[PDB]
This record gives C-alpha cells, structure tokens and sequence, in this order.
C-alpha cells in the first residue's frame, strides 16, 4: 500500500 | 510586508492531498464493485470487507 | 489584506479536512489488506483480486 | 454505491 505522505 | 506565499504554498498542499484522497477512494470504489459482483457468494470474509467499506 | 488572510485560514481548514478524508479512506484500505493477509491460505481467489487493487 | 463520496473541492473554499 502506498502510505499517505506525511504532512 | 504581508506575504501571498502562504496561499500558494497551501494551494499546492491542497492539490497534493486531494490527489492522495482520490487515489485511495478510487481503490475503495474498485473493491466495492468486486464485492457487488460476488454478492451471491455469501462469503464471510467478503462480508467483513463490505462492512469496512461502509463503516 | 483581510481577504488574503481569510483565504489562508480557509485553505488551512481545507487541508485539515482533506487530510482527515485521506486518512479515513486509507484506514479502510489498510484494514482490508490485513483481512486479506489473514486468509492467504484459503482458496478464495476474489481476495487476491482485492489485493491486486490495493497494490495497483 | 453506499461509499461515503469524497467532499468536492468546489466546497470547503
């Protein structure tokens, strides 16, 4: 799964 | 003085977050379609997945 | 300019919201992935097809 | 479809 890019 | 930098920076962040959000949602929609095709199966694992989609 | 400041604050709210939505949909995907991993042994090929979508 | 559709970008701004 492509992890959400951290803010 | 006052800076317009913030607006343009935030706008980029908004478009990048929108992309990621639409990317994950699309997969969910794809999965929903696969489950809808296998409704007659009465598969307990699929049922669990279906509940997560609609939680 | 107050218009610009309002626009900034509005964008900030928007960023928080999109982040929430993004994590909300991703969370579902993650939980789905875990469920598929638990059932790797069983011959239920639809789960592999769900897995292929997750990694697409 | 019973999925929660993503809120549109026209909205929230």
């Amino acid at each position: 799964l492509r992890p959400p890019t951290p803010l | 003085a006052e800076l317009m930098q913030q607006v343009n920076v935030l706008k980029l962040t908004v478009e990048d977050l929108e992309k990621e959000r639409d990317f994950y949602f699309g997969k969910l929609r794809n999965i929903e379609l696969i489950c809808q095709e296998n409704e007659g199966e009465n598969d307990p694992v699929l049922q669990r997945i279906v509940d997560i989609l609609y939680a």
